[PDB]
């Protein structure tokens, strides 16, 4: 087993994995952070999406031990210190942009670092942005609603 | 008034908060002290008989605590478990396999990875038999003989037992009418509609966490059940615990969709071994695995047919299905309805006469069929019935807007008994097409489309144009005792409301949500009926120890039975406080009048009892006549099913050359009576259209003449993506069930049911003008090509 | 899903990493964005005793022009190929074909390198690499040499590359100012392997084409270079009768797989209409 | 058990759990007897008279012509004609008489 | 034999308090627990599992 | 920390302690052993009994250093593999020996000792031979009967 | 409950725990059976920073005959004296006094060293000690002595060890065979410490007593070895006159606490009651 350090939603991490454990299994099962979800076998679907180093990452197609000293954000780690929801959290809830919610965690994931590369996308750039998330439930309609609700906020923020 | 939040608003969802932060409890979020994992090794086989299993090298490994075979569950009777078809289904494979990945030894492990590693360790030796795929071949003299367990030889149709393929033949309505009809009508309309082999594919796969506490003598068991009691009812059955010892737990489930209704083996293998080992174990399938072994959808090969006169009235339907089932009967429907309701087939129109026969066959391939928004095969009746309508109208040399308006039920004429047996319950069904039609400018659609065609011709456009029309009669809610139940257990469900003494309110309902917002929307009934604020009432669902008994959801049945329990319930409760209304004010029950959250003294409104304050009386006060307390269970018999209806219109635009459609625009409306959350609905429906436009436009699992799965996995199993999926224009008309408390029909499978024709008769309508006839599903661009390929378009 | 067990390496160097890819051998595999590689360990079609992750060679990653060329390092993601405003200017192509491979965690992982060094005949950039003229720099134990991309693929998963070695960078010819370009993709949906796509690169002089390049990917065994479909537009308009005969030149050679996205006579006329659609949108460009 | 003849062995009771359990006023004053196992007996007795119903219609007699021996209604003056209660438990779900709701549960 | 014990547990993402505790009359406690905390009944389950004698 | 190595109803255990860490915290809080229960403060009352070496031990009065290298039995060690019940819990069952449970782990561990002192105790012998263990519900009675019934079954004969 | 962090120590030989308590000084205790220190720790009455763990040490645990005495190594347990035939036969009112000591878990445990050392009045064995006039062998850095019994107590807690020290073994003349002997304890309850008690040793021949000695529990802030009590019934028929005259000079060197066993005037009465008793059994005994 190998030695691994990083950081998980701003706190230090430091384990001992085998060199085959996916990213997705570290953070669920070793972590006990179970809002990343598993819905393929193929890097199709996007629902273990993480924020790793700045980059939308698909953590059932990344080692865990490729990602010590990476800096790592989850759903968990959205929320505000205070609790406060983030931007994208209250628009998916507003729009109506989730069901069942086993996308969600990847979708919000996935969000958060295409506002970040396009603070103001058109629904064609938002559609196309999330082109790695697969959703059965909302038919993506009010997922994109979600996300221009998300941008209109944060832009208001300054 | 701000805070009430009831009926009609568009509340937005409870279940919000937890899903949006990553704390939602799906299955493989459940941990528990000492559990372990488990999965199959699977076959590599369609069709083969297993000559050894051998396992040593697998026990041997470190980590592995048990692998079980079809050898330790034969003792205990569960080496097959009974379907909801009243068929039984392999749970580890015994002296033979039927299905390509079917499940022949379950292995348990300290975790998932030790499990993989171990299951390559297991040598399973084989045994060739000749595979049947085709379910056109399965009643030939020489096809195969899978079910030995239940069958013998049988080769033809007119011996004692019907052919050892053969599972059911099932009729229903007037055939010697139906056939006096199509002897003598002026035109007779026939075509074979293919409803190919598609899956529901939730984003969560089929999972559980079985833990048998031995020390108790009591088993908890979660798990991806939409209908969580029949699962307790059935364990309870099949392993001889007693109900009061079973604790089935279905949590947050990740979309169900008709795929997480019966049982899998992993649910029985997670068991079993729990039992043996005495500690939990987990069983978690990969996507694969769910794609190729969980139950699938459609696979219907409908030969239909419409009766009519040159003028256009519609005087018969009749329709033949061969139904390939798999290799075992799995098919969830009430147990007397072996084609579930695809005699509601005759659809929206009046007919005086109809005809319908189902012959169901086994073949080499996984179980399933009534999967993935089907209502129980109506998805299949209405493909049947709004192709046919298409199909005719081309041989009328009509518009088919014009045949359907022709021969539509009338309003005055509901409650409607059809000619297959179903008496609809109410519709207006002119009103709404003549909405839908203006809305998307149908007979300007239809000069477009003149022009376009003759551009084509003149070789100025590449492109064709298609108008799909879906005006579809659903049926869902079931049902009636008389003649819905499930595995004997009446189609009823149920609701338990309580108020506790400050006037917050806890209530449970025998339905299981997998995303459908019922713990949002069942407060709202709730909140309406008794003035109560949604916020202050907390509904809960899916634990079989305090939910009331329920049949669960599936069949769009929820808000026909449960809904309508909800509402009974609260209305018992209303009664009573009204009882505690009058002793407190001292007047008759008769002089008291409801008004919104309070009774109030007729003709003294100023005299008058809240319902908060009637709460707190029956705790505090409680009149001498009468038990303290607040509270309500209804177990509701719906006295029919419920028929919302709908109109949706497609544009399509076809490039001929490459096959590649695109959607240019899709109108739906959907009635489904009293609309309890408007914004649910329109996400219910985004989501059921986009389904549709998978399964018309590209999702298939195939087999293949050796028997193996193709394409069942996301590298081919089209799924459409937010850049591929329309958007949805969606709009309604409002006429309530008569007989419902609420006047609320169901809703959810609507959109898939009525949007594959309506994607499909878009397709075929591009290419009617060139004499394509009936393209069969689905509509991917090669075969798009094909059909180009075969009129002569690319030379 | 699970993948088998396996030693995982850091090499710091180049030098390092192909020291021990020698050592190790056949049961050593590099590991760069892991976005085909870890797919097929899940599966366990792969079963590699030793990764060597290329991640902490710095020298594998950037963009730089050096002569008459553009030369990308193994390492550079498809994210950093598009967000190059460098790239843009001198070599436009690329972006346009990395935005219609895969999708955006994909794109945010997955390296020019492993594209090109793959083989599978479904990856986009080799194709477009055989329109480009690229050639291949690879370094191993017996040091350094230059296959050209247009012989670098022999089948499905059998390239020119030996034991030991790895590509270390790729080298563009950089096309004149003002040619056009087009990398055109027919698919099922975003993420798919193309059903066939047409990579084209001209430049015109007086209505006419002076010169041509076209690649054809995912319709045979390989990527395909259609040496002479390119050659019969030059001298030409561009016009009707010229894009008939190269179309006839290019379906010549594929040989495509029937799956899932048809069958092998509808990907072979794929590749023509991909390449008449791709001819066009670069003749405009130019 | 005594109440509706069913094994004390296939009863599961609980209590203190207030999401599940019906309000009451708790264990003190020796007041469990008096106060919960009167409900519980009027509880058990309002199952009794649905199933007594249940019989009625099943045995295809009036409840007046039914007498309770342990575990199950006869017929009076014709014993073996009969039903248990665990058989109009089953009954209430799979053949609910078409004047009751499903189920047999009751509350006091 | 066992003393006076509990086990509070607000849950700040969902607004809901559990309460395990070494409770005769646990509905009673409830109904207190919400008067004074402002929580509103059906957002405090209060579970008094087994106890050590009271 | 100080590093512990020991035996626990028959299974190895190793694990890292603070010194002041009581026997009775290191097996309820670290081994997840939740059977053993504290009654008090000043070592009166047994409800934390466990069998340390063949001896009866109050375990919240010894430090989980002093029982390195120790073999230890709690209440979840009684029972067989088969399931079955040893004897002094089904006599503490069938002679109604416990009401709320809390001095039934410690009262059954401390009788196990007992009976292996003395097989065939007198009633006298019984009562002094658990006057370590305090209980509140019984009034002691049955207890004395249950572990009547235990002894009666383990030597094949009644004795009183 | 919870005691104070302390660094704990297993030393190997008396030598070398020895060598601790002396380095470490009065921030070390010695930890025998644990069950008067563990409890007072954790009330926080005591908070040491080392525990020095005698259980390794062999040599401090055994019963052994030597010369004209028995010496019990200060590790032994109460358990062990109990099932110990050889004391039964020789000193039988150890195993009396032992039966009435705290309880069966304690009494595995806890030491006849560390009851004897402690200090607390309420310690049963302290007094038997002077009452068979016990000699108590003592190492410390400055080597071996010997303090007998009758001389180790000056108050409560208030002992003769001096720092580093250790009492090792307790050395016990053996009684004349035939020998009487009782000890006579009235408490609370099982396990709790005396309201007063007694222990007697006497000898008798032509129906005359020719050797007594008394010694009282817990009716003072020491255990007393009640000298003249003792003397006095020395030449007599141990009846009732003779007695009354050992109970008042027992009486006389009583003060005991005035605590929840009752009033100090109760408790110095029933010194007199308990001693009384103790020599009726003690006659009856003797042999
Ligand atoms: C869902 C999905 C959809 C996709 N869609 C497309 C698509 O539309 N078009 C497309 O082109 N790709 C697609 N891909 C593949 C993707 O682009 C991969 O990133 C790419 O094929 C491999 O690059 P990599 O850096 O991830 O390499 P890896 O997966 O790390 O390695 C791939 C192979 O190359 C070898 N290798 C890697 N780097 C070197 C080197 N420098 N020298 C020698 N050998 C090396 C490895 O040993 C391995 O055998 C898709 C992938 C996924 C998961
Ligand atoms: C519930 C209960 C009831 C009790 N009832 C009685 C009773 O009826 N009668 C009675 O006599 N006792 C009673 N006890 C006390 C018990 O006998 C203790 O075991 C005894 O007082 C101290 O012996 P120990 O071996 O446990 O010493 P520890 O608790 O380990 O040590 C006690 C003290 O002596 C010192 N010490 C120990 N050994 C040595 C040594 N060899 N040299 C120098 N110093 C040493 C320690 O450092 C500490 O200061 C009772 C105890 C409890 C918990
Ligand atoms: N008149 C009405 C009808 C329904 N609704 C609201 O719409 C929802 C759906 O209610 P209903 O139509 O009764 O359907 P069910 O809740 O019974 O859902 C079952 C249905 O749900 C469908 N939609 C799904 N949506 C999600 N997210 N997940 C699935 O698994 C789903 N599975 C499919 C399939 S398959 C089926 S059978 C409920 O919140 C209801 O209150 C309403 O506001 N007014
Ligand atoms: S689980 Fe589907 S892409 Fe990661
Ligand atoms: S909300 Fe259900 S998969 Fe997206
Ligand atoms: S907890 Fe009371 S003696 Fe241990
Ligand atoms: S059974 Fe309750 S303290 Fe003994």
């Amino acid at each position: 087993k190998a030695h691994i350090e990083l950081t998980i939603n701003g706190h230090p991490v430091e384990a001992l994995v085998e060199p085959r454990t996916l990213l997705i299994h570290f953070i669920r099962e070793q972590q006990n952070l179970t809002g990343a979800h598993i819905g393929c076998d193929t890097s199709h679907c996007g629902a273990c999406t993480v924020d790793l180093d700045g980059m939308s990452v698909k953590s059932c197609t990344m080692f865990a031990v490729q990602a010590n000293g990476a800096s790592i954000t989850t759903i968990e780690g959205m929320a505000a210190p205070d609790g406060t929801l983030s931007a994208l959290q209250e628009g998916f809830r507003m729009m109506h942009g989730l069901q069942c919610g086993y996308c969600t965690p990847g979708m919000i994931m996935r969000s958060h670092r295409l506002l970040q590369e396009n603070p103001s996308p058109t629904e064609a750039e938002i559609r196309f942005g999330i082109g790695g998330n697969l959703c059965r439930c909302t038919g993506y309609q009010n997922i994109v609603k979600a996300i221009q609700y998300a941008a209109a906020k944060i832009n208001g923020v300054p | 008034a701000e805070k009430l939040q009831g009926m009609g608003c568009k509340r937005k969802r409870v279940e919000d908060i937890r899903f949006t932060q990553g704390k939602g409890n799906y299955v493989d979020d459940v941990k528990l002290p000492g559990m372990l994992f488990g999965d199959f090794v699977r076959s590599s086989h369609a069709h083969a008989r297993i000559k050894s299993i051998d396992t040593s090298k697998a026990k041997a490994l470190p980590g592995v605590f048990a692998v079980l075979t079809a050898a330790d569950l034969k003792p205990l009777n569960l080496h097959y478990m009974p379907t909801l078809a009243g068929d039984v289904q392999a749970v580890l494979a015994d002296e033979k396999v039927l299905f390509q990945n079917q499940e022949v030894a379950f292995v348990v492990a300290k975790d998932r990875y030790v499990a993989a590693d171990a299951i390559e360790l297991v040598e399973v030796d084989y045994e060739p038999l000749p595979v049947l795929v085709d379910p056109f071949k399965a009643m030939e003299p020489d096809a195969p003989l899978l079910r030995e367990d239940i069958k013998d030889k049988m080769t033809g149709a007119h011996g004692a037992r019907k052919h050892h393929n053969h599972i059911f033949r099932w009729e229903i309505g007037d055939k010697e009418g139906t056939d006096a009809t199509f002897a003598k009508a002026e035109v007779v309309s026939k075509d074979m509609f293919t409803y190919h082999r598609v899956h529901p594919s939730p984003l969560e796969t089929c999972q559980c966490v079985a833990s048998m506490d031995k020390i108790k003598g009591e088993l908890t068991l979660w798990g991806t059940f939409q209908a969580p009691h029949v699962i307790r009812t059935v364990v309870s059955l099949i392993s001889g615990l007693p109900e009061h010892k079973i604790h089935v737990i279905a949590p947050d489930i990740g979309g169900g969709f008709g795929n997480k209704v019966g049982a899998y083996s992993g649910y029985v293998c997670a068991v079993v071994a729990s039992i043996v080992l005495g500690v939990p174990v987990k069983w978690v399938e990969d996507r694969m695995e769910n794609l190729s072994t969980t139950s699938f959808a459609r696979d219907y090969h409908m030969t239909t047919e419409l009766a009519a006169t040159k003028d256009g009235k519609i005087l018969a339907m009749r329709c033949h299905v061969l139904a390939d089932h798999g290799a075992f009967d799995a098919c969830a429907d009430p147990s007397k309805w072996p084609a579930g309701f695809m005699n509601i087939c005759t659809g929206s129109y009046d007919m005086p006469v109809a005809h319908l026969a189902v012959d169901g066959v086994y073949t080499n391939k996984a179980s399933g069929g009534v999967a993935y928004r089907c209502s129980f095969r109506v998805t299949e009746a209405v493909y049947a019935i709004e192709r046919a309508i298409e199909t005719l109208a081309q041989r009328l040399e009509m518009d088919s807007a014009d045949l359907r308006i022709k021969n539509f039920i009338q309003p005055e004429q509901f409650p409607y008994m059809a000619p297959l047996g179903w008496e609809y319950d109410s519709g207006n069904y002119p009103l709404a097409m003549k909405k839908a039609m203006d809305t998307v400018g149908y007979h300007q659609l239809r000069a477009e489309q003149k022009a376009k065609q003759e551009a084509f011709k003149r070789g100025e456009t590449r492109e064709i144009m298609g108008i799909g029309i879906s005006f579809f009669t659903e049926i869902v809610g079931a049902g009636p005792s008389k003649n819905c139940d499930i595995l004997g257990v009446s189609m009823f469900d149920s609701a338990e409301i309580r108020i506790h003494p400050t006037g917050s309110v806890i209530a449970r309902m025998g339905t299981k949500s997998q995303g459908q917002g019922h713990e949002t929307t069942y407060a709202q009934i709730i909140a309406t009926e008794l003035g109560i604020p949604a916020d202050d009432i907390m509904i809960e669902e899916g634990n079989t120890d305090t939910a009331p008994y329920g049949l669960g959801t599936y069949g769009s049945r929820s808000t026909p039975t449960a809904g309508a329990a909800t509402a009974v319930a609260a209305r018992k409760i209303k009664a009573k406080a009204q009882m505690i209304a009058a002793h407190m004010l001292e007047v008759h029950e008769g002089d008291l009048e409801w008004d919104v959250d309070r009774f109030r003294v007729k003709g003294l409104p100023e005299k008058f009892k809240t319902m908060k304050e009637l709460a707190w009386a029956s705790y505090n006060s409680p009149p001498p006549n009468l038990e303290p307390g607040l509270e309500a269970v209804n177990y509701y018999d719906p006295p029919n099913m419920t028929y919302p209806f709908g109109a949706y219109f497609c544009i399509m635009d076809i490039d001929v050359d490459t096959g590649v459609a695109k959607t240019r625009r899709f109108y739906a409306l959907d009635d489904c009576g009293t609309r309890i959350n408007p914004m649910i609905i329109e996400g219910q429906v985004h989501g059921g259209l986009t389904e549709a436009f998978a399964v018309a436009m590209g999702q298939e699992i195939r087999y293949d003449e050796q028997g193996n799965v193709l394409g069942a996995s996301f590298m081919d199993f089209f799924l459409p993506t937010a850049v591929e999926t329309p958007k949805w224009e969606t709009d309604y008309t409002v006429t309530p069930s008569p007989h419902h408390p609420i006047g609320a029909k169901g809703v959810g499978e609507s959109p898939h049911v009525g949007g594959v024709p309506c994607f499909s008769n878009a397709v075929n309508d591009a290419y009617a003008f060139l004499n394509a006839g009936h393209i069969q599903m689905p509509h991917d661009a090669w075969r798009l090509w094909k059909v180009g390929e075969q009129l002569g378009l690319h030379v | 899903m699970i993948p088998g067990s396996f030693d995982y390496h850091r090499p710091k160097s180049i030098a390092d990493a192909v020291a021990l890819l020698t050592k190790l051998g056949e049961d050593a595999r590099p590991l760069a964005g892991g976005h085909s590689l870890i797919p097929i360990m899940k599966t366990r079609l792969a079963t590699p005793e030793h990764l060597v992750d290329l991640r902490d060679i710095g020298d594998l990653v950037g963009i730089r022009e050096e002569g008459t060329d553009v030369v990308i390092g193994a390492m550079t993601t498809q994210h950093a190929l598009i967000g190059s405003d460098f790239l843009a200017a001198k070599l436009p192509i690329i972006r346009e074909t990395s935005l219609l491979i895969a999708d955006p965690q994909i794109r945010y992982m997955g390296t020019i390198g492993g594209n090109a060094a793959n083989g599978d005949p479904g990856n986009d950039m080799p194709a477009l690499m055989q329109c480009l003229g690229a050639a291949y720099e690879l370094t191993g134990p017996e040091g350094a040499r230059i296959v050209a991309a247009r012989d670098y693929y022999q089948g499905a998963y059998f390239t020119a590359i030996e034991p030991g070695e790895l590509l270390t960078a790729i080298r563009i010819p950089v096309p004149p100012t003002g040619h056009g370009y087009a990398y055109e993709k027919l698919k099922r949906k975003i993420g798919d392997y193309a059903t066939a796509a047409a990579a084209v690169v001209l430049t015109m002089s007086g209505g006419k084409c002076v010169t041509a390049s076209i690649g054809l990917t995912n319709v045979a065994n390989t990527p395909l270079w259609a040496e002479e479909a390119g050659k019969v537009l030059v001298g030409t308009a561009l016009d009707k009768p010229a894009l008939d005969k190269a179309v006839a030149l290019a379906e010549a050679i594929t040989a495509p797989a029937s799956d899932g996205r048809g069958p092998a006579e509808y990907r072979t006329k794929m590749a023509g209409v991909m390449l008449r659609r791709a001819v066009e949108r670069a003749k405009a460009r130019a």
